[PDB]
């Protein structure tokens, strides 16, 4: 899930630019908090396909899309640091 | 002119009268008015904090 934010510089980060950040990033991350709090068992985790991007910020005027996309990388070191490995496996799918 | 005198004095004995009536069966003939008063100034309070967060977020986001 995404929200289609376009013409948002630096100087233009807006509700819309926010709004897109959390639904993409901070609730993102909220869904798979969620599926692992509500697991029992380490027996069968939930494999998370992450929407990543090749284009961080190489791109022009995209709101908070590559701070959105490049905060889900994140997971891939904190599934060792944290105690949700067995829980919920991330596989970063990085769309062309 | 005139009627409209004694118009204003007819009231004026009507009103002097229910005030004392009022005031016999211990009515407060304002008791809805305070209150209403008092419940739009905690209309404003609420406004207040609540415009806080569209102030904050904007109108994209609080939608």
């Amino acid at each position: 899930a995404a929200i289609p934010e376009n013409g948002n510089g630096l100087d233009n980060i807006d509700s819309k630019s926010e709004f897109a950040h959390r639904i993409m990033l901070t609730n993102l991350l909220r869904l798979l908090g969620a599926v692992k709090s509500k697991k029992t068992t380490d027996t069968r985790p939930a494999q998370c396909i992450l929407p990543l991007s090749p284009n961080h910020g190489t791109f022009g005027f995209d709101g908070l899309y590559s701070e959105s996309k490049i905060s889900l990388e994140t997971l891939f070191n904190r599934w060792y640091s944290e105690d949700w490995g067995s829980k919920l496996t991330v596989c970063g799918a990085v769309i062309g | 002119a005139a009627l409209d005198a004694l118009t204003a004095e007819n009231k004026k004995l009507a009103k002097q009268q229910l005030e004392v009536l009022a005031r016999y069966l211990q009515v407060d003939l304002n008791k809805g008015a305070k209150s209403f008063i008092k419940e739009k100034e905690a209309s404003a309070v609420l406004q207040k904090e609540l415009d806080l967060w569209e102030a904050e977020h904007g109108e994209f986001y609080a939608k």
